[PDB]
């Protein structure tokens, strides 16, 4: 899986974050603010 | 009561078309070169072209519904 | 209906050998085929006054009427 | 629980429905809690701003992505035999057989092909090099950046502006006309001039030298002397070659009229000269309303002089109720930007102004197809705010007499004669289609009843079309309408009798029947939606509904039932119209050009008389290569769009499931699971923050949409994208 | 929870009162129709929606109207 | 005013039969704010889904309801 | 009898009685004089 | 000079060419014949069918005039004997049941009388009762 | 010619920029 662009690796960290990592991160933030009981 | 005799009138009207608008003689003799066919269609505005060749000079819509062969078993 | 779309998506993907069919992961039925093997059997010693198979679609020879196909076995 | 913060209604709701509507009600700024006018109009403002920050991060994304694993450079060298380039593909799941089906316009890995015919853009417009185009993302970085600022900036304090300045009409019509129109338009036709047109013709100018180098022999004297023809002199000639110096000109406005004779598109000139003929239009037309200075109109004493003894008050108060009512504005601009989005679609695919672009004909489809959707989404909007706009902004003793009052007293002769012609229309339509269907299936296709389009040929003959024969107007060359020696004239009537053109294509009987189905298409759905804006106020089954708000889901089964009674289900109801038009209309479009790409004209003319032809030339003919695109013995590049072509084929069917089931058995049934979840061991450990219940029936009906009108886009886009790449691509 | 008004048209047929499955509505003695009593709904907290009140109703459109607001778990005929 | 065997037009501008035409089958004394009953030849939208008719005859006040006769 | 001419004049026999009647007015036409597409 | 684009059927040469083989829409041998030299007057594409011209010139008033008066006739028939036996129904103190039981010598009296249908409807609109007054009719709060 | 990797990485410091802005736009409009 690779490409002959400048700055081939950028693909090889960036997708996973916005396939996994930042999917998990506002997933998790946006449930526990729904979820927020402290107020209403 | 109704419904049976509703039926016993679609079985009769069956064969009746089978016995005068059909091949079935025809088709009795050669049965692996022609083809069952119990409707004929009246030309009138060009629907005489549903009434294609079903082998043997007989011209009408082909049968699908196995009338031919469950006559032939009942001899 | 998921290995069906898994089938879709190893094929749309340009990979054959990760799906379910029977050069790949096989998902073979074997006790149709062995119920299948017992009713051809049943002729012979099963039922033995019987002299070929119930139906030839469980297997056996191919029985065919004129140039066409009329039954032969369905693996 | 906190979220929603702006209803406590739906805060308090034990069950997940909160989670649901709070979504659909959060930028719904009106019925939040403790909402006043003025923090309305802000927060309306600061999400404007969010929107086109939006907008330039987008652009400069597609700018950046472009730059970077495009093939821009090379696409420049041979604009007819390469493939542009979208974004390059990078994922774990492909297979070797993908990866080398993807590896396709030259590339080094696998990487898509664009479609939105930006690279023809951006070389029309002046830009060559990969370092033009990143210099541009990283220039709409800066500007998202300035405008989302602006955004935060315009909502402190000390910054916010007062109610009264929203309300100024007059001011905002004059900045927004001499200013955002005229400036930008005379901004554009002064960067076509100093640095488009000497880049098509072979001068290389940029920021650098752009100083330095005049875009005319003669700067400024003839323009300031009044000697304005000196700009129009020595034009571009017919061998000119576009970005090149061979046969290139130095007028630099000219009325050439017509197409270039390479690039196919109109003349770079000729697009300078008409905007800035337009800008000095837009400046003069921004200095009409009075602002600060006495002078100027004043758009209520306007509106309220122009009365009448038929309509009775005329449109008196109607500046009030414009001015006071958001939604009217808001339904007047999208039903503005839905017609300006479909004169765009059609005078760009018959009038192309990029180069080389009406040979790349996959992205002119894509292009039409586009546009088209969006300007009927558009059209829609306009009358589903309208609609909300009479539920709740109308003031029927402000606007007594008037007008928009007296609309309402003869909506129901407007329902009736609508609903009269959408019957006419429909009626003897379909009967000409099934009556072609069936005399051609009997074998006697010379029966078929085939009317000529005799006043569209008229109108394409007055227009200067001569194979009709009809010899009128500017057909006829002894008419004065073709001898006042208008410069445009030798030209245009050269690019429309050209038959290797969009311009004004030969139609026949097959056209005449798709115009009219798509007529009957249009005025059924402004049947539904009129009905629905006209009704939404009150009727004999709900005399009431104002009190019951825009979206509601009915008023029970009694009064013989009203199922689908709010005016938000007939939005719900006119959409499905709205989309089936669309799909006629690109339909006649995509088969009629693909006989005129291949040169088979004959295939349509003779077969789109009936629907089987249709069914069987333009569907079944041409999926063949789209389902094909992975095979029990290879993949080629057109797998995604097979891949595509299914997804939404079945998302379509999944939408019907909310569609027909309805919500009482699907909340038994969560009963059921719910008891099974409460009763299994090791599972009562963990238990729901929210009580689940069944989605509701507006909800229900909206997610209904949205999943059917998704397969609908997609699985057309996926066939239209693989068929014209598969014969053309 | 949901709102229930009842306006000057009523006649007191208590047809509504009859209809309502949750014991929401009952009658109070009135002087404007024949009857001299006119509906009333002390008990809206409990009122769902099933809008059997406004079916029942026999005068020209309705003397009682539910308009659904806040949803709670009674409004909602939860059982779990 | 209106008594037994009238026809009166209503200007309810919410009922069913508005504009339309009744006929005043009695009044009855003071203290009832809408003591007038008409009645329709016209049934309205009344009743449970799939009802076979509705209801033809209501209570009007004397000032929704003008003369024809 | 009464009832029967009562039953004969409801209203699915009436319409199918007269689109029968159009029905044969309109074969017989075509049957005569076929492929009628102007008044020539 | 007009319709350069389209040609008269009889020197058409696709029509020519594809007019032999005409099919026999009915049990008369000739009628493929018939209709032969019938569709030749028209005008045919190049596809050899006939094409209709409804511009409103006189020359081609077969394709659309004639039968437009054809047909308008029968249905201003059809919708004035039913406009007047509803009206007639209207006051026999049971609409409703002879509305679905058809009152069949009525019926067929305002059948034989529809052939005057233009006369009466102009008659009818100058009597005035053709059409209602608008504050007679019932209509939905606006 | 094509970019350089400094290209890209200054593209995406760049970037930065309006996601910090945006992420004040967003907290203040939440208000
Ligand atoms: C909206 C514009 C846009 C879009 C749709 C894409 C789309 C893509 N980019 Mg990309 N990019 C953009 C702008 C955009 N780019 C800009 C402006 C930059 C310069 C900073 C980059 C720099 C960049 C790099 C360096 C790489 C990509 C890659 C990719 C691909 C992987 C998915 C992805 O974005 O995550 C990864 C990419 C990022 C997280 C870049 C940040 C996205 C921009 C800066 C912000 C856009 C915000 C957006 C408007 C939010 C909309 C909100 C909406 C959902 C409500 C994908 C085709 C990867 C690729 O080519 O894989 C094959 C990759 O390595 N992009
Ligand atoms: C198992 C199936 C599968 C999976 C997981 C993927 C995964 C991917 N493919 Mg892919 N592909 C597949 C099958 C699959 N493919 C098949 C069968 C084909 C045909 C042969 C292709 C052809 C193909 C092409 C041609 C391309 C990809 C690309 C991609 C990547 C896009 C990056 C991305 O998703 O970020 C971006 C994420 C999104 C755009 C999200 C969209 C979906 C969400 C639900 C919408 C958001 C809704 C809502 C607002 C969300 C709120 C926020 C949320 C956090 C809660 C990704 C790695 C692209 C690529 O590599 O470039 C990066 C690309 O160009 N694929
Ligand atoms: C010269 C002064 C000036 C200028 C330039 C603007 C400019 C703008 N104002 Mg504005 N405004 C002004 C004075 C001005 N204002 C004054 C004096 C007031 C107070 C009375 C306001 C009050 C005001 C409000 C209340 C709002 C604005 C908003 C806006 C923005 C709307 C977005 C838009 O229309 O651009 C995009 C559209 C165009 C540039 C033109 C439309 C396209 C034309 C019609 C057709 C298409 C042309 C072409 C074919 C398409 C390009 C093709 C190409 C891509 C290939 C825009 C940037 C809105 C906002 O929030 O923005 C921040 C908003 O809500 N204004
Ligand atoms: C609207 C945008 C715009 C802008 C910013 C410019 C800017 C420029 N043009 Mg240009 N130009 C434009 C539109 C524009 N032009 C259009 C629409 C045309 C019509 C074809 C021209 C035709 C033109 C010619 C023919 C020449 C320039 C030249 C110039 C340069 C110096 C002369 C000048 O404009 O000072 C104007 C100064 C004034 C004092 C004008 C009076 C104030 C006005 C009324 C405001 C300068 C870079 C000249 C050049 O390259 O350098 C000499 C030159 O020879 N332009
Ligand atoms: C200028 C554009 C514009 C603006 C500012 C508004 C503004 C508004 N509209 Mg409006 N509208 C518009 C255009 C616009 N509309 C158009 C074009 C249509 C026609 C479709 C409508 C139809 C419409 C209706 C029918 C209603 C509104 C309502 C509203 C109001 C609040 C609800 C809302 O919009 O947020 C909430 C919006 C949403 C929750 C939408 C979320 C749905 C998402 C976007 C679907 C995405 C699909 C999915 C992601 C696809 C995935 C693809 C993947 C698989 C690849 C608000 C005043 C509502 C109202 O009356 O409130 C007063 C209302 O009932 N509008
Ligand atoms: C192919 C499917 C189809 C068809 C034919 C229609 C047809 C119609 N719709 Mg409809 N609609 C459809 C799908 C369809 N709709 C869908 C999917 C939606 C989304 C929910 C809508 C939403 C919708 C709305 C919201 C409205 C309509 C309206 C209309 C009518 C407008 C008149 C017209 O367009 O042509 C004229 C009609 C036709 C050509 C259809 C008649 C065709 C038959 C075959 C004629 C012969 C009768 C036949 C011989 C009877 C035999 C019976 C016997 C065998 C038992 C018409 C009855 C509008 C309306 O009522 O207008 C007054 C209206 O308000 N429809
Ligand atoms: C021109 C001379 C002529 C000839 C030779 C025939 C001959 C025939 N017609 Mg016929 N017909 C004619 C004129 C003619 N008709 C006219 C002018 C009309 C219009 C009223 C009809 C209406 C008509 C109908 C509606 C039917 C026939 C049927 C028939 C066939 C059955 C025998 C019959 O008439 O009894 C049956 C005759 C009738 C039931 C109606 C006759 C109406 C009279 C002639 C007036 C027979 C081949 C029937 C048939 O083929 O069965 C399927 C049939 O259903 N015809
Ligand atoms: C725009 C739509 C339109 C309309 C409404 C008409 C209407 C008409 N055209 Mg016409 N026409 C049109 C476009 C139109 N035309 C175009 C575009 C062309 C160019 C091909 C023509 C060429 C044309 C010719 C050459 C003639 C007409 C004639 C007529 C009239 C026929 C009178 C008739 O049959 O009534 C008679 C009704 C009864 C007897 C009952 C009629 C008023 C004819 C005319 O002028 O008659 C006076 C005629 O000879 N038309
Ligand atoms: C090609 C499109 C053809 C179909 C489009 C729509 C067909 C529907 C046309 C029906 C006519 C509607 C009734 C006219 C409405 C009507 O007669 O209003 C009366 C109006 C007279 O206007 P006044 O002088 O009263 O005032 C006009 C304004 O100055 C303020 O009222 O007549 C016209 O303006 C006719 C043009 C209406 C357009
Ligand atoms: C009288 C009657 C009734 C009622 C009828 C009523 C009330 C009718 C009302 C009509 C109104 C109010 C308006 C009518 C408008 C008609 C128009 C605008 C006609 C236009 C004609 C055109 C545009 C002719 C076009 C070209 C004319 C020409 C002759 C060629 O072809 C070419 C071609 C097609 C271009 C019923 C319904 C009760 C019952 C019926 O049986 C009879
Ligand atoms: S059903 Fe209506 S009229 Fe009867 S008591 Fe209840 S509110 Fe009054
Ligand atoms: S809606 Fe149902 S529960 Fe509520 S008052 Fe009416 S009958 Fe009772």
């Amino acid at each position: 899986m690779d490409g002959s662009y400048a700055a081939s690796y950028l693909p090889w960290i960036l997708i996973p974050m916005v396939g996994w990592l930042f999917p998990a991160v506002t997933m998790g933030l946006l449930f526990i603010h729904i979820e927020s009981e402290g107020e209403g | 009561f109704g419904h049976l005799a509703v039926v016993f009138v679609w079985l009769s009207g069956m064969y009746f078309h089978g016995a005068k608008f059909s091949n079935y003689e025809g088709w009795l003799a050669d049965p692996t070169h022609i083809k069952p066919s119990a409707q004929v269609v009246w030309p009138i505005v060009g629907q005489g072209i549903l009434n294609g060749d079903v082998g043997g000079g007989f011209h009408g819509i082909q049968i699908t519904s196995g009338l031919f062969y469950l006559w032939r078993a009942s001899g | 209906f998921g290995l069906y779309i898994h089938n879709d998506t190893m094929r749309a993907l340009g990979r054959p050998q990760d799906m379910f069919s029977d050069t790949a992961i096989q998902l073979q039925p074997i006790f149709a085929q062995w119920v299948q093997h017992l009713h051809t059997l049943a002729p012979g010693a099963t039922a033995p006054n019987a002299l070929a198979t119930a139906s030839y679609a469980f297997g056996g020879e191919t029985i065919a009427v004129a140039g066409k196909v009329a039954m032969m076995p369905i693996t | 629980t906190k979220f929603p913060k702006f209803s406590q209604d739906l805060a308090q709701d034990p069950t997940t429905r909160r989670i649901w509507y709070g979504i659909a009600t959060a930028h719904d700024f009106e019925t939040h809690d403790g909402m006043t006018e003025e923090n309305l109009y802000q927060k309306i403002f600061a999400s404007h701003f969010g929107h086109i920050a939006i907008i330039f991060l987008w652009t400069s994304g597609t700018l950046f992505h472009v730059a970077w694993q495009g093939n821009f450079e090379q696409w420049i060298k041979d604009p007819l035999n390469i493939r542009p380039i979208a974004h390059a593909i990078w994922d774990p799941h492909f297979g070797e057989g993908a990866v080398n089906a993807f590896t396709q316009a030259g590339a080094s890995n696998p990487v898509n092909i664009a479609y939105s015919g930006v690279y023809h853009w951006f070389y029309t417009i002046g830009m060559t090099t990969n370092q033009e185009l990143y210099s541009g993302a990283v220039f709409l970085l800066v500007l998202a950046s300035l405008f989302l600022f602006a955004g935060w900036l315009h909502l402190q304090p000390k910054f916010r502006p007062s109610l009264a300045w929203f309300k100024n009409a007059e001011s905002r019509l004059n900045h927004h006309l001499a200013g955002l129109f005229g400036v930008s338009s005379l901004a554009w036709a002064g960067h076509l001039v100093h640095v488009a047109i000497p880049e098509a013709r072979g001068q290389h100018v940029g920021w650098d030298n752009f100083l330095s180098t005049p875009p005319h022999p003669a700067g400024l004297m003839p323009f300031f002397t009044g000697n304005w023809g000196v700009y129009a002199a020595d034009p571009d000639t017919a061998g000119h070659i576009f970005g090149t110096s061979e046969g290139a000109g130095t007028a630099i406005l000219t009325f050439l009229g017509g197409f270039h004779p390479q690039t196919e598109s109109l003349w770079l000139t000729d697009i300078a000269h008409h905007h800035l003929a337009i800008a000095v239009i837009f400046i003069i037309a921004g200095h009409m309303y009075r602002t600060n200075w006495g002078i100027g109109h004043s758009i209520k004493e306007i509106l309220n002089a122009h009365k009448g003894p038929l309509t009775g008050a005329g449109h008196t108060n109607l500046y009030d109720t414009i001015n006071n009512s958001l939604h009217f504005q808001l339904g007047l601009a999208l039903a503005s930007l839905g017609v300006i989005t479909s004169l765009v679609a059609q005078h760009m695919y018959s009038l192309p102004s990029y180069a080389f672009i009406a040979q790349d004909h996959t992205t002119q489809a894509a292009l039409y197809t586009h546009h088209q959707y969006i300007a009927g989404f558009l059209m829609v909007g306009a009358f589903a705010h309208g609609a909300i706009f009479f539920v709740r902004d109308y003031d029927p003793v402000a606007n007594k007499d008037n007008v928009l009052a007296r609309m309402l007293e003869h909506k129901e002769a407007l329902i009736s004669h609508l609903s009269w012609v959408s019957l006419f229309l429909g009626f003897h339509t379909l009967g000409l289609y099934v009556h072609n269907d069936v005399v051609v299936a009997f074998g006697t296709p010379e029966k078929q009843i085939l009317i000529e389009p005799v006043f569209a040929q008229w109108i394409q003959a007055t227009s200067g079309k001569a194979l009709y024969g009809f010899d009128v107007l500017l057909s006829n060359p002894d008419s004065i309408a073709s001898t006042t020696g208008a410069a445009w004239l030798p030209g245009w009537l050269d690019a429309i009798n050209s038959g290797t053109n969009s311009l004004f294509l030969t139609i026949g009987p097959g056209d005449f029947l798709v115009h009219h189905a798509i007529a009957l298409g249009l005025h059924t759905t402004a049947l539904i939606l009129i009905k629905g804006a006209l009704d939404a106020r009150g009727s004999k089954l709900m005399p009431d509904k104002k009190d019951f708000g825009y979206s509601f889901p009915c008023d029970g089964p009694g009064r013989g039932g009203t199922c689908d009674i709010s005016a938000w289900d007939a939005f719900y109801l006119a959409m499905f119209w709205m989309l089936n038009t669309l799909g006629w209309l690109t339909f006649y479009w995509h088969w009629k050009h693909l006989g005129v790409w291949s040169g088979n004209v004959a295939q349509f003319n003779e077969n789109s008389t009936y629907l089987m032809g249709w069914f069987r030339d333009y569907l079944w003919a041409n999926s063949a290569q789209l389902i094909n695109g992975y095979n029990p013995y290879g993949v080629n590049n057109l797998s995604v769009w097979a891949w595509m072509f299914l997804f939404g084929h079945l998302v379509w069917a999944t939408g019907f499931m909310f569609l027909i089931s309805w919500r009482g058995y699907w909340q038994e049934l969560i009963e059921t699971i719910v008891w099974a979840h409460e009763r299994t061991p090791l599972a009562n450990l963990v238990r729901w923050k929210d009580k689940p219940v069944a989605l509701s029936i507006v909800q229900a009906r909206l997610v209904g949409l949205a999943h059917f009108t998704v397969g609908y886009v997609l699985t057309y886009a996926a066939f239209l994208i693989a068929s014209t790449a598969g014969k053309f691509g | 929870s949901h709102s229930v008004k009842i306006y000057d048209t009523c006649i007191g047929c208590t047809q509504c009162v009859r209809a309502c499955p949750l014991d929401v509505l009952e009658m109070v003695p009135w002087d404007g129709c024949k009857a001299a009593q006119i509906a009333s709904s002390p008990r809206t907290e409990d009122c769902v929606g099933c809008k059997r009140c406004e079916t029942a109703c026999p005068t020209d459109f309705l003397s009682i109207r539910v308009y659904l607001g806040a949803e709670t778990t009674r409004s909602m005929g939860l059982a779990y | 005013a209106l008594n037994r065997g009238d026809k009166v037009r209503i200007k309810r501008t919410e009922s069913y039969w508005y504009g339309d035409v009744g006929t005043v089958a009695s009044v009855e004394k003071s203290g009832i704010l809408y003591p007038v009953i008409v009645r329709f030849d016209r049934v309205n939208y009344n009743g449970f889904s799939g009802s076979a008719s509705g209801v033809n005859t209501n209570n009007f006040a004397e000032n929704e309801l003008e003369l024809v006769q | 009898m009464d009832g029967l001419k009562s039953f004969l004049s409801t209203a699915p026999v009436m319409i199918m009685a007269l689109l029968t009647f159009t029905a044969g007015i309109l074969i017989e036409f075509n049957r005569f004089y076929p492929d009628l597409l102007f008044h020539p | 000079d007009d319709f350069a684009n389209l040609t008269p059927c009889s020197e058409n040469p696709a029509y020519l060419a594809k007019s032999k083989n005409f099919l026999n829409t009915t049990n008369d041998p000739n009628s493929g014949k018939i209709r032969a030299e019938r569709y030749a007057s028209a005008l045919c594409g190049p596809e050899g069918y006939p094409h209709l011209i409804v511009d409103g010139r006189f020359t081609h008033a077969g394709d659309f005039l004639i039968p437009s008066i054809l047909f308008l006739y029968i249905a201003g028939w059809i919708g004035w004997v039913g406009r007047s036996y509803l009206i007639e129904i209207r006051e026999s103190k049971n609409p409703e049941m002879q509305e679905v039981v058809i009152n069949v010598p009525l019926a067929i009296k305002k059948m034989l009388g529809g052939f005057l249908w233009p006369l009466a409807a102009v008659g009818e609109y100058t009597s005035g009762k053709l059409v209602m007054k608008d504050s007679e009719i019932p209509t939905s709060p606006r | 010619m094509a970019l350089s990797d400094t290209q890209i990485l200054a593209a995406l410091v760049v970037a930065l920029l309006p996601a910090f802005l945006a992420f004040r736009l967003s907290t203040e409009l939440y208000k």
